[PDB]
DNA sequence: ATCGATCGATCGAT
DNA sequence: ATCGATCGATCGATTTTTTTTTTTTT
């Protein structure tokens, strides 16, 4: 007996140091990084009263969200015979109150970035994940309360807001979308523009290009009763080369993958590669994490150059490929974590371009075993050729003119139908 | 201080008011006779010129060590050092 | 002729002296009471002295000026934790270097009031410990029972600063604690003092009580006492006209550029060209910022080696005390974090409080360098930003500030030998990168 | 009676105000020109106002402006009152924010006195911790909804409660509640705390701060970490946090005993401490620019010239823009300089680091790490994992210049060739993920492991790193020192001069400055070059490379594909200089004989 | 606050053990306690150098296990040099 | 536990 | 006699709070 609008892009396109009171009150579309949270709540949604001496159920008051008064004097009579909340005959609705802080990659230099409250009601709630680089369409106010007894001065009521709306980093299927989409997918030479559509503005390794297709258009796990599903996530190797724009295609199946994640080797890119976090009453409740596949599970995986990884996350590396589920010492708290993710990686061969004609074992510090879990291993090359730039400089300053392939929507789209 | 020597002002005369361990409850107002039923209290706060105090100082006594119990613990002592 | 007022007095010239003799006890009986007629006495002793070379100052305005004594020299006070409780309002003669120095506190002087109508202005003084508002009223007059409106902008104000110091008399009984002591002060007194310093502050004692729970009217017991802080005694230089002229005379004189440097290091022994450079570096270099940059400034640093205890070590401490802004400390117990930006929380404020490094402090003047070999390798390179840029450039914590450090700087050096032995590379046997030597 | 007191200084400065204090004429700058203040200003109708305090000083040869310094908060409202019955006189959802500057002398905080309090006063320092902007009331609607509100104004001094006059009504209150934000005006705020300067400090006592929030549009002007003019708008609040102070701080003797404190509010604040365009098309016109803009570059610099060009040159890099989908391509440039110690190297560093805005440098050996890395930082308190860029991101945009990189080890050059590869950074540790944006140029040294030549050291191998952060940066550009009698004279000559005080009479042809806005008017091109003189860039590619195939053991590299797009960048460089879009292959042979020359430094 | 040690131990002797136990932290201290007559803390807003006339006298134990008489004097300490000067 | 405000009545004024 | 303000008895609300297991750095 409910339903409301999230409505569309409503610029704003503000940022967060960025409001005025100007924007308060006013619905306002606001980015900001996803951050710590309290859990679902049960909302007053709508207020009743089985009250004191004024008799049942004197029928729901509408509030709040969130202030609820004042209930004087009624329902009989007044008061003492007061109004009191009862459990029956009240609706509810689920409650989430949330932290989100600017994006870092937004951030302006040496600036701190601004913390903001984020306030879930309905559909809207726990639908965010933690750390997730997101967009909201809220309406800043002075909300609420002002008490806040501490200030005083000067007297304010402390900023909130709650998005009407949500969106992680930065789409979906319909009917009379994927009903075409389907009369695509019936053509068998649809596999070649999928390299034809792969990295039409990289050329490169039609062969490269293919293990890209492969690990990035994923698989069934699958399950085995009632035991192990086996591995239905690709794990992606790449022996790079310099010059070669291997660390280029990732970061095409980035904005690529509906779920997607890039720590790249270590130094280290976000995060600490695994699970370090120890509660930690106190402080305040601290705050409890995984490893960098935590942030996307069912997501590929992207890394490269292990070799200026370190040996302890390494260990991580192995270690997610194997079980399909995260584990770590740190501390007292007790679980199992799960993460299944696709893991690709591309690390450039120790020394020179090729680093022997011997086995890349003789070509990889990286052992073997660790190797092992690697399906999917890319390799590339090569030693000068004449008409081998001819295929691509030529390509490639005709690419840089700007200033075949499935549009990335249906592509990108494609797969995400498939996988689900 | 042991009383706190208020003083009336407009009535005067002098106030005395037992005071026991860490803590009191002040007097206001005017208390004097003289201000007593007329319709003008006299104002008063402490004269600490006036008033008697006593020197207090405190220690903590741990035990000898010897006289202890082989198990358990040294127990300190609060005591607290008065006058001469 | 100045017009400064609060003179200093100086106690004891009542004695031995006749009168005053019993004023002498007198004073030191109720010093607050008497410092009030005294403080107005120096007004009429300044208008007694202007009536006799009649018109002055332009003219009976400056008698108007305030004029106060501040006595110091009262007897002998014992440290503090002699301090007997009979000895409640007394001048009291104190020594001690200031532990902290709080922020300059507001007080109250006259109040500031109004009521509902007319809305009108009329207040009265603060006067006394406490504020007595009437419930009614100015404008209408009238009445009628108005809530009397407080404007604290407009009322009165002066500054108390309080100072915790730690006194040290020495004599300390053992086991006795560093007792600390409480002070407010007044407005020149207050902030006047430098924290750390040793110092010759007198006043009468002063305990005042506190509420307990700091809601209920109940008070603790016996109260907290602090300084009256009643006088105050710590311990661009403009030279005379004639010795400028002895400067030009010396100057003349042909061994200045020697003679000096045997008065530049007197205890020190031989090592001539060594007092010749710290001779010229004091002197160093001329600022050259040109139409733009530049700035190549005088600074010029020069590092001390050789055999051990040369007592190289002893011109440092030397000449620590030389410059007007020195810098001297030991190698590996500094840090480069130690050279800028601490960003401490104050802790008190219970807040995070930048703060200059060695090298910000070390900016102005000489600095002097122990085991600059011995430097952690973290340190020297906020130095070689020192030597090339002339300054540093905190980007850390929460905020970016790039600063100025322009300082004269000497570095000890300790060779690894430790002799330096004969032969030998020259560079490799004082350790240290060729880039960090050149 | 006060009420006309000020209102007379009111009649006195708003018939002032009225005036004109512009005493230059014809050529102006003639007039008003305060009207005209409001005049522009009615332009944005931004509701504030930029006034001198000085010229009231001058006028009234400051006997109200004397009213305007101790007597300034008390008198405060007569301003605009009469400001808005002039703006009711003249202009038309009004509230307005008044800006005096060029105040007599500023004050410190150890300065600082009580009878400073009610008077404006000018004071500078360096921020610290800003906070972020909340509402403030000050004007509100507060009525009992019996029995009706109808009740909103007052309540600003800083309460915010409560109603009091014509409640309920009619029932006599007082009463109860209620405050309306529905109808209400709010504006700012944002709160800081100056931190006093550090060489105003005598040591080691360290500064006092105090609050100082900032109301009106001044709020977010603030920088933290900056020292800056501040107009005074001295006052002060009430401090419940002092006890065992102890006071005595007076009471009501309900009994709330009133502890005020220094709380320093930001009125206004400065961040201190047209026919130019005519210079460009004069600029424009000049065909020895081109020659120009070089001897112009960095005079106190001697010689080395084509090391010079590409500094201009990495001060406009390319499109560092599309072609879509999809990746962005770069864009940006790099080199890093080598040689002798003593090269003087540092010369063009220093030059730049303090020419280009926001080009940041580092000794290039301990930031030590983060530097460019998060910390992470730790704790908070409450918190942990605090995520510092650090270091090289600021410099997004601009140039980025460091030395030595086999100082800074291995360590890091994995991140610093990292950025080199995805440009913006993610980084995090046992935190929340992050992926920060650096696009920067970069430049620096590394000194060369022997700091000599080893002329027949090939480059590859001579700088003492990985061809991947070689091969990203285009590049390195080597050079060496050795005495020749000729230029001994003239490095006798040139340099003594950039020693000498004088002559400092020497010049380029062009001031640094108006070369800089004419950096931006370069800036602002977007050259591409599709002529089909691109497809001869190709085989001069392929003839390029063609040769680097025997041997390897000459400057070979390969040569990497990623130099042509440098050589894509590099006419992406040059087109910028010349200002004319598509650029040329005239061009193009500049930019392909650079790397030449750029690549033989790899030879021997 | 509350010193102690070389400030409490000023003009008096100081026994000491495991003086090579006793690290930087305190080496460089008491490597300043050898300029002797001061003791110097420019840490947090505290500048001041207060008079330490301490006797100094520790006894340290020889590299592991125990001295070793083919071991080289200075070699078999492990005291810093400009410490036993 | 005491302090705080509400609220009730009553004795004077008009 | 109507109205008030005045005092008092009525009513009810406010009184403690930071240390030992940690963890990314060389
Ligand atoms: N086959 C190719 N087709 C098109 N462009 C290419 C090709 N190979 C290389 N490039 C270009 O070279 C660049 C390679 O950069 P990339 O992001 O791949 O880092 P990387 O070279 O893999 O780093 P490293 O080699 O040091 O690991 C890209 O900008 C890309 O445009």
């Amino acid at each position: 007996s409910e339903i409301h609008v999230r409505i569309s892009d409503f610029p704003t396109i503000y940022s967060l140091r960025e409001l005025r009171e100007s924007n308060l009150s006013s619905l306002v579309r606001v980015t900001g990084v996803v951050t710590r949270r309290t859990g679902v709540f049960p909302q007053l949604k709508y207020v009743k009263f089985n009250c004191l001496k004024c008799g049942s159920i004197l029928g729901p008051f509408f509030q709040d969200s969130n202030e609820e008064i004042r209930i004087s004097f009624c329902t009989n009579c007044k008061s003492k015979g007061p109004f009191r909340v009862n459990g029956e005959k009240t609706v509810y609705r689920n409650y989430q109150r949330v932290t989100l802080q600017e994006a870092p990659g937004t951030v302006p230099p040496g600036r701190l970035p601004r913390h903001r409250e984020v306030i879930l009601l309905a559909d809207l709630v726990d639908v965010s994940k933690p750390g997730e680089e997101v967009e909201v369409t809220g309406i800043y106010k002075n909300n609420y309360d002002g008490n806040l007894n501490a200030k005083n001065g000067f007297p304010v009521f402390a900023t909130i807001i709650e998005a009407n709306s949500i969106k992680r980093r930065e789409f979906s299927w319909t009917e009379e979308e994927e009903r075409e989409f389907r009369k695509i997918s019936r053509d068998r030479g649809i596999i070649d523009k999928i390299i034809s559509s792969m990295a039409p503005s990289i050329y490169g390794h039609r062969d490269i290009k293919t293990a890209v297709a492969c690990s990035l258009f994923g698989g069934v796990p699958k399950n085995v009763n009632g035991k192990h599903s086996i591995r239905g996530d690709i794990n992606v190797l790449l022996l790079g080369d310099p010059g070669t724009a291997k660390s280029q295609i990732l970061k095409y199946v980035e904005k690529t993958a509906h779920r997607a994640v890039f720590a790249t080797g270590q130094g280290a890119s976000a995060v600490g590669l695994t699970a370090s976090v120890r509660k930690d009453p106190i402080t305040k409740e601290w705050t409890l994490e995984g490893g960098a596949l935590v942030l996307a599970d069912k997501g590929v995986c992207l890394i490269d150059e292990f070799d200026k990884m370190n040996d302890q996350d390494r260990t991580s590396i192995h270690e997610a490929m194997e079980q399909q589920s995260i584990s770590i010492s740190k501390a007292g708290i007790v679980t199992t974590l799960q993460a299944r993710c696709s893991i690709i990686a591309a690390a450039n061969p120790n020394g020179g371009r090729y680093n022997s004609t011997l086995p890349l074992a003789q070509n990889v510090s990286l052992t073997e075993p660790i190797l092992s879990r690697f399906d999917i291993l890319c390799v590339v090359r090569d030693l000068v050729d004449e008409e081998a730039d001819e295929r691509l400089a030529t390509f490639v300053v005709d690419s840089h003119v700007r200033s075949s392939p499935i549009p990335q929507e249906l592509l990108m789209k494609y797969i995400h139908y498939a996988r689900t | 201080v042991e009383v706190i020597a208020y003083t009336c002002d407009q009535c005067g005369y002098e106030v005395f008011q037992e005071v026991n361990s860490r803590t009191f409850t002040p007097l206001s107002e005017c208390t004097s006779e003289e201000c007593s039923q007329n319709q003008t209290k006299g104002q008063l706060f402490m004269s600490t010129r006036a008033s008697k105090f006593s020197a207090f100082q405190e220690c903590k006594i741990q035990e000898l060590s010897q006289q202890v119990p082989v198990g358990h613990i040294p127990r300190s002592l609060n005591i607290h050092v008065n006058g001469t | 002729e100045l017009g400064t007022s609060n003179l200093n007095l100086d106690a004891r010239n009542l004695l031995a002296y006749k009168q005053t003799e019993d004023l002498y006890h007198q004073l030191l009986n109720y010093p607050q009471e008497v410092i009030s007629i005294m403080d107005q006495t120096i007004k009429d002793c300044m208008v007694s002295l202007i009536v006799d070379n009649n018109l002055d100052y332009d003219l009976d305005e400056i008698e108007t000026k305030f004029y106060k004594v501040r006595p110091y020299n009262v007897g002998s006070c014992k440290g503090m934790r002699e301090l007997n409780p009979n000895d409640i309002d007394k001048l009291i003669n104190l020594k001690g270097l200031v532990l902290r120095s709080t922020p300059v506190i507001p007080d109250m002087k006259v109040a500031f009031f109004k009521c509902n109508v007319c809305d009108h202005t009329m207040a009265v003084e603060i006067d006394r410990g406490v504020i007595q508002e009437p419930a009614r009223c100015e404008r209408i007059d009238c009445n009628e029972p108005n809530s009397m409106s407080l404007i604290h902008n407009r009322c009165s104000f002066a500054d108390k600063q309080v100072i915790k110091l730690q006194e040290t008399p020495d004599f300390v009984p053992d086991g006795q604690t560093p007792h600390s002591i409480s002070l407010c002060v007044y407005d020149e007194l207050v902030d006047s003092c430098r924290a750390g310093d040793r110092i010759e502050v007198t006043g009468t004692f002063r305990s005042i009580p506190i509420r307990a729970n700091s809601r209920q009217r109940v008070l603790k017991s016996l109260y907290k006492t602090y300084v009256d802080v009643v006088h105050v005694k710590v311990s661009v230089r403009q030279i005379t006209d004639q010795d400028l002229a002895k400067i030009r005379e010396v100057a003349a004189r042909e061994d200045l550029y020697s003679l000096l440097a045997r008065s530049i290091a007197p205890s020190i022994y031989e090592l001539e060209d060594v007092k010749k450079g710290i001779l010229l570096q004091l002197f160093g270099g001329t600022n050259k910022t040109f139409t733009k940059g530049g700035r190549y400034r005088g600074d010029i640093n020069i590092l001390l080696c050789g055999d051990p205890s040369t007592s190289k070590s002893q011109i440092l401490q030397y000449v620590h005390k030389i410059t007007p802004r020195g810098v001297y400390t030991s190698g590996k117990g500094s840090s480069a974090v130690g050279l800028t930006a601490y960003i401490t929380r104050d802790v008190d404020t219970k807040q995070l409080v930048l703060e200059s490094g060695a090298l910000v402090l070390s900016d102005g003047g000489v600095c002097c360098i122990d085991e600059f070999d011995k430097m952690s390798d973290s340190t020297r390179s906020v130095l070689h930003e020192v030597m090339e840029q002339q300054t540093i450039s905190i980007a850390k914590a929460g905020i970016i500030t790039t600063l100025n450090a322009r300082s004269s700087i000497l570095a000890s050096a300790n060779p690894i030998g430790s002799r330096y032995n004969p032969n030998l590379p020259v560079t490799e046997n004082i350790d240290l990168p060729p880039p960090l030597l050149s | 009676v006060d009420d006309v007191t000020g209102e007379k200084v009111r009649e006195a400065f708003e018939q002032f105000l009225e005036d004109f204090s512009v005493q230059s004429t014809d050529t102006g700058e003639v007039e008003k020109v305060y009207r005209a203040q409001i005049e522009f200003m009615k332009i944005y109708d931004l509701n504030t106002i930029y006034i001198d305090y000085q010229h009231l000083s001058m006028r009234e040869n400051g006997a109200l402006a004397m009213a305007i310094s101790e007597q300034y908060y008390r008198f405060l409202p007569f301003l605009q009152k009469g400001l808005r019955r002039v703006v009711r006189k003249y202009a038309p959802e009004r509230v307005f924010q008044i800006s005096f500057f060029n105040l007599p002398t500023v004050h410190r905080i150890r300065d600082i006195r009580s009878e400073k309090i009610g008077s404006l006063l000018s004071i500078s320092g360096t921020v610290t911790r800003t906070s972020e902007v909340r509402p403030e009331l000050y004007k509100a609607s507060f009525t009992c909804d019996m029995c009706r509100a109808i009740v909103d104004n007052v309540e600003q001094s800083f309460k915010y409660t409560e109603p009091t006059f014509c409640p309920n009504p009619s029932c006599e209150n007082r009463a109860f509640w209620t405050l309306n934000v529905t109808r209400s005006r709010f504006l700012d705020w944002q709160k800081v705390r100056i931190q006093e300067n550090a060489n105003e400090i005598p040591t080691g006592s360290m500064p006092r701060t105090l609050d100082v929030i900032l109301r009106g549009d001044s709020v977010e002007r603030a920088k933290p970490g900056d020292r800056c003019k501040f107009t005074g708008v001295e006052i002060v609040v009430p401090d419940v946090t002092q006890l065992g102070l102890p006071g005595v701080k007076p009471s009501s003797t309900g009994v709330r005993d009133l502890t005020y404190k220094i709380s320093f509010l930001a009125c206004h604040v400065i961040s201190i401490g047209s026919d130019e365009i005519n210079e460009l098309k004069e600029m424009v016109k000049d065909e020895h620019i081109y020659d120009k803009l070089v001897r112009s570059i960095a005079p106190a610099v001697f010689g080395h010239e084509a090391v010079k060009k590409g500094i201009l040159l990495q001060m406009l890099g390319g499109v560092h823009k599309s072609t879509v989908e999809g990746i962005k391509l770069r864009g940006d440039i790099n080199i890093c300089v080598v040689g002798d110690p003593s090269t003087s190297k540092s010369q063009f560093l220093k030059y730049v680091v303090g020419f280009a805005p926001r080009s940041v440098y580092t000794s290039g050996k301990a930031s030590s790490a983060a530097g460019l890395t998060a910390a992470v930082v730790r704790d908070e308190e409450g918190g942990d994992y605090t995520i510092e860029a650090g270091a090289l991101m600021l410099a997004d945009n601009g140039i980025c210049c460091i030395d030595e990189f086999d100082k800074m080890d291995i360590s890091d050059q994995v991140a610093i060739h990292e950025a080199m590869e995805q440009q913006t950074i993610s980084i995090a540790k046992a935190g929340i993920h992050a992926t920060l944006n650096a696009r920067t140029s970069i430049l620096a040294a590394a000194n060369p492991v022997g700091g000599r030549y080893n002329r027949k050291l090939s480059l590859r191998g001579n700088l003492n790193m990985t061809a991947p952060i070689m091969s990203r940066f285009d590049l390195f550009f080597v050079i060496l020192d050795d005495c020749n009698e000729k230029i001994d004279t003239e490095l006798a000559s040139h340099i003594v001069d950039l020693h000498m005080k004088r002559d400092e009479a020497i010049e380029p042809p062009f001031s640094a400055e108006q070369l800089r806005r004419y950096i931006k008017y370069a800036r602002t091109f977007k050259p591409i070059l599709t002529k089909e003189a691109r497809s001869y860039l190709v085989e001069k590619y392929k003839e390029l490379r063609k040769d680097d195939a025997q041997g390897f053991s000459r400057s070979s590299y390969r040569i990497t594909v990623r130099q042509l797009e440098s050589m894509i960048r590099l006419s992406e460089a040059i087109a910028r200089a010349n200002c004319v879009d598509e650029i040329t292959p005239s061009f193009i042979a500049e930019a392909y004989d650079l790397l030449r020359q750029s690549i033989i430094r790899v030879d021997v | 606050l509350e010193g102690g040690a070389l400030v409490l131990a000023d003009n008096g002797i100081c026994c000491i053990d495991e003086f090579d136990k006793m690290d930087e932290s305190d080496r460089t201290a008491i490597h300043e306690v050898m300029e002797q007559q001061t003791i110097s803390i420019s840490k947090a807003g505290i500048n001041t150098t207060l008079n330490a006339r301490t006797s100094i006298l520790a006894a340290a134990n020889p590299l592991y296990g125990r001295y070793n008489p083919r071991l080289s004097p200075l070699d078999n300490i492990n005291l810093p040099a400009a410490l036993l000067s």
